[PDB]
């Protein structure tokens, strides 16, 4: 038996195997068991998404629709609010102009209940293609780290925003050039006997973004701001004009690009104390025009949940599978009796 | 004319004739490149990635590397090259076993025969091949150890004929007996050209002074074998691939399967799906970046033209969507088919322990063609028969005798005349006592077995005498007389001595004259002189010739033997009738002059001698009849019957004569006794038409019954088949061949064995298998879809040239029913799963073009997408393709009707292929739409107000698309071994531990830098472990509820056999 193959279980294709069958003793107790565990998770994740209470004010078209002299009422389509109570006074805006052409929208909403959990402030941008293939990679990851990268040693993903007049644009590319620059005021100013509610601007971004984004190492003689930054930095950069992107949390939040054309970006939060009920005001200076992208910039005042907001779409999907498996556990049971 | 000098190896080398090597390799060093590339670039996916990599070479298409597709295209071309180099080395090793065999060649300098190798033989050498070793080349015999110069070759490899051929030397050259006098002969041999007509040679050997003629009576071909002669002297005239038999054999051709032909039609299905999705995204890009050019100024788009932009993103959406066609499929179709052929040749039920040869699959690319076999084109001698004859039955004095009586008719029914079976012991008991009537007839029978023949006996040192018979039936008659008691011993000239073990005394018989065997006579007559001084005539021959020449008034048992000739032919045994008569000297003294009448006519001998002998066989007394069986191999009738239950039509193509092919078919039950054979034996072109027309007129004349189809058979001569394969009569022959249950072709040439198999695959869309042994059916094996050879015996030139080489014929049952139908369901399901799982990931790249303004941005990092078809979804195709048994081995052989699942094509077509894509489109839409609703604004997290970005969401798309395509495989599999439990749930557990290791170590090394905070924001989030639960179960609830409804309320025929397997 020199050339005879071995008599083992592997070579003779007789391995210890188990054969599943889809008997009604196995499939039908599975669908009843799936339905009785996907309903406590389905109702448990809809209650957690109902418990989130927020407020959204679309402050686009504050430039033309609002009143300069007095607080007038915001239309029905711009407000979307969810609260444990009812509101009595619907939200109001006002336009306020300063000494040189700089308007600030003054939203004046009402919070009908003490929101005992942590408050976060976002801005919702719609119809902004943060996930474009030309847009997602258009920066330079070495300038973010802080080292003085030279002009031809710089990245080529900055396709038109690489260098201006043979000088190095320091925040390079498209993601930094198109940064959102409506400055939300850092306090919810209380009106008529309610106290002010202070918000903070620190620890907004990811913790890996606060470690990678470091202060730059060029002196300002070599560099120049991006084209849409010239109104903020006229006459180029100086040594005291230089922005450190290590402490600039709004730069790190915007550069973390989003997946979808409707996205939030965190701007302000307070996690120490709760805001009591009352009439509040948020001053928003309007630098970023919506004609650039063609969507609706908005002001969102949210709370967090276990799934992170008022989104029913996870607890509903736990109820569709619990409804489908408990429907076909009935269709296949009346066929088991009346059609054997 | 091939002018061949006799005694100078430098002179014939100036002609530059062929060498002696025989290579059955597919490639060599001179054509490995234009032949391996042709069989790789006839697959349509390898043509697709060649024009995908040619699109990555124009400059500004896609920021992924220019050498990421053509790098993997060389990787899939290296793996498929090393497999076809591994197999072609194994074919070259088996050719080294033939060219390195020993062959004694003459030397002019040494003046004696030197031992050398087969490959050293040149045209013109004088060789000396010994007793029972095969002939090295096409040699003309010069001398032999026999006195006149004759020898006996066996041509069971170049034909199917079982008798021995009388090859004699010329008497003008048989005087060169001694090895020392071989140097003094000079001259040339004007030979013919290489042919393939075996029985015809024409040459002219001129010796020192004048020419001698040549003829096929002194032509010995390469596939022959010397027998019953000590040595011969031959002159090699054709060698290597220039012989008569191996001239039309070629290298192993490219053989594409029917599964592989469907994949080239599933690629075209997938390619016109591909052109649609590229055309949608490239029209939607040129519409959106023109109509919304005022709301996309933050991207700083160039906006060259509408034509130049459309022709640019037509290629960037080609490169993004090129991963629908998997490149990892065509390595795991070559490695599964190579690892299936290793498991076929590792089975002990296909191992032949007697000659120690296991089955080998030399061509691993055809292991799924064994699952759908419509026809089997067998061979007879060596394939179906053992080439061993044996004396089986005798019937004398109206009785009938065998040793091994079967219990179906052991009871002699005594229906008037005795019909039945009695033992050979009772034959000797009615021989011993003289009071019985049959005992003067029984010994007269039993001396005719041991004296009437022309066998030349020889003794050995052990004392066991070996008989040298020119025909194997006569040799079995002598051995049949020997174990009955009448042993045949020493034969001197003109007397025959017989040793009688009944009395113990050694007799002797004076042989007076024997008349030779003739196919026109089909008799053999032998007059003898006895110790009595009395003259008796012994005569053996067929029943159709001597039964006309009897005295029916003298003998009284003729009616019993003719019915005894009827049940012998119902078992396919070869028969001969035995007759005798006492004659006197006075008629013999004149009949000696009648023999001297034939001594006067040397000019006429075929006509004169034989009917001068028939002057004295005008009247005889019948002794009885004999029955010699041609032994079949083990399990031959049980696999002819079982393979016909599976719907496989079994043809038999042989080189034998017609009457012994019918006798074989009656014994393996290929032909029954209640069957209507349609014999077509014609000699002209139009009489083959007229015979074919009247058969096919008389078949549609009557309504075909459901049992009249199974009582119809066809028998073709090799001369009628040479006319019926012409393009005019090609269809009448094929329409009658489709009606009859079994076809038998006789006297068929080695090329006509191939022209039949070519004629069936041209006209029918069916798959054909050809099994044979010997080099007369190498062309039959190379022209079939699967070619099986018989190994373990000498002259195994068909076991080398084949794709599969088995031990014996009965291994064709398990190789087709069990290992074929497994290896069709395995490769068809593992291919459709590999097309599916590439769709269920790379279609989320298409539903994303509506949410990123038709830019083509990917949602996973390109390193992690490359790990999909390399790490986490490679093993569930391998376990399905190598270890999946959809129905057991003992139930595949109990129900041969389950072979019609693969035979129709019920597991692999384009229509089943569309359901694995539409399930892949459906599964990808659940992943996409399920995750853009959960990750609504990036606001699915609970970590201090921080959000989920692009890359923290595309990990949720990637991971959920892994649990689905691994959850689909866990419904597809039929059995769960330990190798399944590490492939389906061990690839998921591989990815869940690979990702917090990869994304925490590799971004620090500037590799996939997108993953900096992804592990904290995917794995640390509670919404990731909730999207991973419900979203697979959403997508796999339709595949699970249809699997229950299909097997319970609408089952196929194998779903019931699987339930028999589980519960019985
Ligand atoms: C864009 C260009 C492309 C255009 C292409 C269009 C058309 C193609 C042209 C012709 C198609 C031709 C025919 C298609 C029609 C039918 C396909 C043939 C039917 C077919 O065998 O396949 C089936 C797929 O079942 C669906 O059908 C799958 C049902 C799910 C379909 C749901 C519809 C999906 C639509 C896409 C959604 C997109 C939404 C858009 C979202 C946009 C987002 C912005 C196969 O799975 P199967 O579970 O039954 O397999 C069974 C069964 O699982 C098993 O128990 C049995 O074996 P065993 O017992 O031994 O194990 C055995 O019976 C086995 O076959
Ligand atoms: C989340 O919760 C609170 C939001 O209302 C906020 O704490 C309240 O706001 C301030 C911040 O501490 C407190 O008012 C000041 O308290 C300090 C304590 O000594 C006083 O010095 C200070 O007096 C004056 O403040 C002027 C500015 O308003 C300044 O110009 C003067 O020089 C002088 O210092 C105020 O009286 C208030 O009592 C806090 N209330 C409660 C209930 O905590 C949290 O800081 C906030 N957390 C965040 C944003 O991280
Ligand atoms: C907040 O963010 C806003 C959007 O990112 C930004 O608005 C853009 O600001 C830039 C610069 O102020 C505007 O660009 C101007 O374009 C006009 C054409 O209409 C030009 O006259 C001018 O470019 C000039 O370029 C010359 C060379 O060709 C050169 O002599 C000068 O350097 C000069 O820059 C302006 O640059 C742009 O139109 C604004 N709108 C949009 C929709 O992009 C706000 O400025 C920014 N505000 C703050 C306070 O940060
Ligand atoms: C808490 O809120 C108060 C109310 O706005 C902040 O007080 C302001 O501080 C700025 C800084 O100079 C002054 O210009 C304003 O006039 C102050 N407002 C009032 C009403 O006094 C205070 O700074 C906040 N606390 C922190 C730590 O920022
Ligand atoms: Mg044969």
């Amino acid at each position: 038996t020199s050339k005879k193959p071995p008599n083992t279980a592997f070579r003779q294709q007789r391995l210890k195997a188990w054969q599943p069958i889809l008997s009604p003793q196995s499939v039908l107790p599975l669908l009843i068991f799936v339905a009785c565990i996907f309903t406590p998770i389905g109702i448990g994740l809809i209650v957690s998404a109902t418990k989130v209470q927020d407020l959204t004010i679309d402050y686009s078209h504050c430039d033309t629709k609002a009143s300069t002299t007095a607080f007038e009422d915001i239309p029905k389509k711009y407000i979307k609010y969810h609260f444990k109570s009812k509101v009595e006074n619907k939200p109001q805006w006002r336009l306020t102009e300063n000494e040189n052409g700089e308007q600030s929208c003054e939203l004046q909403f009402e919070i009908p209940n003490d929101i005992k959990k942590s408050i976060f402030i976002y801005y919702k941008i719609t119809n902004f293609y943060q996930n474009h293939r030309r847009y997602v990679q258009s920066f330079d990851t070495k300038q973010i780290l802080g080292e003085p990268i030279k002009k031809d040693d710089l990245d080529t993903s900055c396709s038109p925003i690489r260098s201006r007049e043979d000088k190095i644009i320091y925040p390079c590319g498209l993601i930094a050039n198109s940064m959102f620059n409506d400055t939300f005021s850092q306090v919810l100013s209380g009106i008529d006997d309610t106290e002010d509610y202070n918000l903070t601007n620190k620890h907004i971004s990811w913790s890996i973004d606060r470690h990678r984004f470091k202060t730059t190492k060029y002196n300002a003689s070599d560099i120049v701001p991006p084209p849409n930054w010239m109104k903020k930095y006229p006459d180029g950069y100086t040594d005291e004009n230089l922005p450190d992107i290590h402490t600039w949390e709004e730069f790190q939040v915007w550069m973390r690009t989003a997946a979808f054309p409707k996205f939030y970006k965190l701007t302000l939060k307070n996690e120490s104390a709760s805001l009591p009920k009352g009439k509040y005001q948020m001053n928003i200076e309007l630098n970023y025009p919506i004609s650039l992208f063609g969507g609706t910039k908005s002001f969102v005042l949210t709370t967090n949940g276990a799934i992170g907001g008022r989104n029913m779409s996870l607890g509903v999907l736990y109820l569709i599978v619990a409804g489908l498996c408990a429907l076909f556990g009935i269709i296949f049971l009346v066929k088991l009796i009346f059609q054997p | 004319p091939r002018v061949i000098h006799i005694n100078d190896s430098l002179a014939n080398s100036s002609f530059g004739y062929s060498d002696n090597h025989i290579s059955t390799t597919k490639y060599n060093f001179a054509t490995f490149l234009p032949k391996f590339l042709f069989q790789e670039f006839s697959k349509y996916a390898n043509l697709f990635f060649l024009c995908t990599s040619a699109i990555q070479q124009v400059p500004h298409v896609s920021p992924t590397n220019r050498y990421t597709t053509i790098g993997t295209l060389l990787v899939v071309l290296i793996v498929s090259a090393m497999k076809e180099c591994i197999e072609d080395i194994k074919r070259a090793n088996s050719d080294k076993e033939l060219n390195n065999s020993t062959a004694e060649i003459f030397s002019e300098a040494h003046d004696d025969f030197v031992e050398k190798r087969w490959i050293d033989i040149r045209v013109g050498d004088i060789i000396r091949v010994k007793s029972e070793e095969p002939i090295p080349a096409d040699t003309i015999i010069l001398s032999s150890s026999e006195p006149e110069g004759l020898c006996y070759i066996e041509t069971a490899n170049l034909d199917g004929e079982t008798n021995l051929k009388i090859k004699q030397s010329r008497v003008e050259t048989a005087k060169f007996i001694d090895v020392k006098t071989l140097k003094n002969m000079n001259g040339k041999v004007v030979s013919e050209q290489p042919n393939s007509s075996l029985y015809t040679y024409e040459g002219t050997m001129t010796l020192n002074d004048r020419q001698i003629p040549l003829s096929p009576d002194q032509m010995i071909l390469r596939g022959a074998t010397l027998r019953n002669t000590a040595w011969i002297f031959g002159l090699v005239i054709f060698t290597g691939h220039e012989t008569k038999l191996l001239r039309n054999a070629t290298a192993t051709p490219i053989k594409r399967t029917a599964v592989e032909k469907i994949i080239n039609r599933q690629i075209i299905a997938l390619f016109t799906v591909l052109i649609v999705l590229i055309l949608i995204s490239s029209i939607g890009n040129v519409i959106m970046s023109t109509a919304d050019a005022k709301h996309l100024s933050y991207l700083y788009l160039e906006g060259t033209n509408k034509a130049g932009l459309f022709f640019k993103d037509f290629l960037t959406f080609w490169i993004l969507f090129s991963n629908l066609v998997p490149i990892s499929l065509f390595v795991t179709v070559e490695l599964i088919k190579y690892y299936q052929a290793f498991m076929i040749g590792s089975d002990l039920d296909l191992y032949y322990e007697k000659t120690d040869t296991p089955t080998v699959v030399r061509t691993s690319s055809l292991v799924e063609e064994l699952g759908q076999i419509e026809y089997i084109f067998s061979d007879k001698t060596g394939t179906l028969t053992r080439n061993i004859m044996e004396f089986k039955s005798c019937s004398i004095a109206g009785h009938c005798y065998i040793d091994k009586i079967p219990e179906d008719k052991t009871a002699t029914v005594e229906d008037g005349i005795e019909v039945g079976y009695r033992k050979f012991d009772d034959l000797k008991k009615k021989l011993n006592d003289p009071s019985d009537e049959d005992s003067p007839i029984i010994n007269d029978f039993l001396t005719l077995l041991a004296t009437c023949h022309t066998v030349i006996p020889e003794f050995q040192s052990d004392g066991s005498i070996k008989y040298q018979a020119a025909s194997p039936d006569e040799g079995a008659l002598v051995q049949g007389g020997a174990d009955l008691g009448y042993k045949f011993i020493i034969r001197k000239p003109n007397s025959v001595t017989v040793l009688l073990e009944e009395t113990g005394e050694e007799k002797e018989y004076q042989l007076l004259n024997i008349c030779e065997f003739n196919s026109t006579r089909k008799r053999m007559s032998a007059i003898f002189r006895f110790p009595d001084g009395s003259i008796k005539l012994f005569c053996k021959g067929a029943d159709t010739v001597i039964l006309e020449r009897l005295d029916d008034e003298a003998n009284q048992y003729v009616e019993a033997t003719m019915r005894h000739l009827e049940d012998y032919a119902s078992e396919g045994l070869r028969t001969l009738c035995l007759a005798m008569r006492d004659i006197s000297e006075g008629e013999y003294e004149e009949w000696n002059s009648i023999y001297n009448e034939a001594a006067t006519t040397l000019d006429n001998r075929a006509e004169k001698l034989d009917e001068a002998a028939n002057l004295i066989e005008k009247n005889l007394i019948l002794i009885g009849a004999t029955a010699i069986e041609d032994k079949l191999q083990d399990g031959v009738p049980e696999t002819i019957h079982t393979l016909q239950e599976a719907g496989i039509k079994i043809w038999v193509l042989t080189g034998d004569r017609q009457e012994t092919a019918i006798n074989i078919g009656m014994s393996c039950r290929l032909l029954s006794e209640d069957m209507n054979l349609l014999i077509i034996n014609e000699e002209t072109r139009d009489d083959t038409e007229r015979n074919l027309l009247e058969k096919i007129n008389a078949l549609n004349e009557h309504q075909l019954s459901t049992h009249d189809m199974n009582t119809l058979a066809l028998v073709i001569d090799g001369k009628s088949l040479g006319f019926a394969l012409e393009p005019e009569l090609e269809d009448y022959l094929l329409t009658v061949a489709k009606l009859c249950k079994a076809v038998i072709c006789c006297r068929v040439s080695p090329l006509q064995k191939a022209l039949v198999v070519k004629m069936v695959k041209r006209k029918s869309s069916s798959l054909l298998l050809a099994i044979g042994d010997g080099a007369n059916d190498v062309s039959m094996i190379q022209a079939a879809h699967v070619g099986v050879g018989i190994s373990g015996m000498e002259g195994m030139q068909a076991a080398r040239s084949a794709d599969i080489a088995v031990g014996q014929f009965k291994f064709l049952k398990k190789l087709l029913l069990v290992h074929g139908s497994w290896s069709y369901q395995r490769i068809s399901v593992a291919i459709l799963y590999s097309f599916y799982k590439n769709t269920a990931l790379y279609m989320t790249q298409f539903w994303y073009v509506f949410a990123n303004a038709f830019s083509g941005q990917s949602i996973m990092e390109s390193w992690t997408m490359s790990f999909y078809n390399l790490f986490f979804t490679v093993w569930p195709p391998f376990v399905i393709g190598v270890f999946d048994q959809f129905v057991s081995s003992r139930l595949l052989e109990r129900y041969p009707q389950l072979y019609k699942l693969g035979q129709k094509g019920q597991f692999f077509s384009v229509y089943i292929f569309w359901g694995w894509i539409i399930n892949g489109f459906f599964h990808s839409a659940i992943v996409f739409i399920g995750t853009i609703l959960i990750y609504r604004y990036g606001f699915a997290l609970n970590m201090h107000g921080e959000l989920a970005d692009h890359w923290s969401w595309g990990v949720t798309v990637y991971t959920t698309s892994v649990i689905i395509v691994l959850g689909k495989a866990a419904l597809v599999t039929n059995q769960w071994t330990k190798f399944t439990l590490i492939a389906i749930p061990g690839s998921l557990l591989f990815w869940l531990i690979f990702f917090p290791i990869y994304a925490s170590i590799f971004p620090h090394a500037n590799i996939s830098r997108e993953y900096y905070g992804v592990v904290k924001h995917t794995y640390g989030s509670g919404v990731f472990w909730l999207t991973l639960i419900v979203l697979p179960i959403f997508a796999l609830v339709r595949d699970f509820l249809w699997k229950y409804y299909k097997r319970m309320y609408e089952p196929e025929t194998y779903h019931v056999i699987q339930e028999m397997q589980k519960y019985n």
